[PDB]
């Protein structure tokens, strides 16, 4: 029943900001390589 | 995105690929987002300690 909650634009926000931070791979905490780059752009 | 997923979990599944970066709480925290967003979302995708 947690298709969709109110949580979904707050949620997006903050994680859209985040990996996409890491989809240009210069994250501060994160430098991500190959495996990595597939694992995000497949999966979500 | 919206293919077969939905968007809860469509967000949840982007926390899970940060997740295998290595993505704790105290991360979270650093990027200004709620430690609670990581443990909740770790509860919700039912990933390992």
């Amino acid at each position: 029943s947690d298709a969709v909650e109110p949580s979904v634009e707050k949620e997006y926000k903050k994680i859209i900001s985040f990996r996409d931070t890491v989809f240009e791979g210069k994250h501060q905490q994160f430098l991500v390589p190959n495996n990595v780059r597939l694992k995000f752009l497949r999966d979500r | 995105g919206a293919m077969g997923t939905t968007n809860q979990k469509e967000a949840e599944k982007a926390v899970s690929q940060l997740f295998e970066v290595g993505v704790r709480f105290n991360d979270f925290i650093a990027e200004g987002i709620e430690p609670s967003v990581v443990h909740t979302l770790f509860l919700k995708l039912g990933l390992d300690s």
